[PDB]
This record gives structure tokens, sequence and C-alpha cells, in this order.
């Protein structure tokens, strides 16, 4: 095909939920909204990486929505552009 | 939230 998800693995969102087994008891944004936006987690801090456009992002704010996150700095990913 |  002509794009290619950076991790097929985590192309199913079960995958991507299973992730966060552990995910840190400090970090506000749940799994389900996480995984639902094609984030999974990376085990390093609170930092998430998308299955498609491979984008990372961390650090996350009170008020920080999982899919505009996503849009906002990775506006061209085709999970983003799919939706 | 902050790119890496
Ligand atoms: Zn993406």
């Amino acid at each position: 095909g002509t794009i290619y998800p950076r991790n097929p693995a985590m192309y199913s969102e079960e995958a991507r939920l299973k992730s966060f087994q552990n995910w840190p008891d400090y970090a506000h944004l749940t799994p389900r909204e996480l995984a639902s936006a094609g984030l999974y987690y990376t085990g390093i801090g609170d930092q998430v990486q998308c299955f498609a456009c491979g984008g990372k992002l961390k650090n996350w704010e009170p008020g920080d929505r999982a899919w505009s996150e996503h849009r906002r700095h990775f506006p061209n990913c085709f999970f983003v552009l799919g939706r | 939230a902050i790119a890496v």
C-alpha cells in the first residue's frame, strides 16, 4: 500500500490498550481514550506513540484530549486524517 | 502535551 503504519502490531486497538498495563498513577488520561486516538504506551514516563504516524507525545496537561493533541502535533497522520 |  501507499501508506504504512510505523507499528503494525499496534494496529489493533486492543493491543494498544494492553500496552497501558503499567501506565503511571499520576497520568490522568485514560488508556481507553489514548488507545482510541491511535496511541500506545512506550513504557517511559507518560510518553505515548501513534501506531500510524509514529509521533510521540508526553507531559500531558489538564484539559488535554488525546485526539486534539494528536491532531495538533501530527496533523498529517493517516489515522488523524482517516477519522 | 509536547511532541518528542
Ligand atoms: Zn498519528
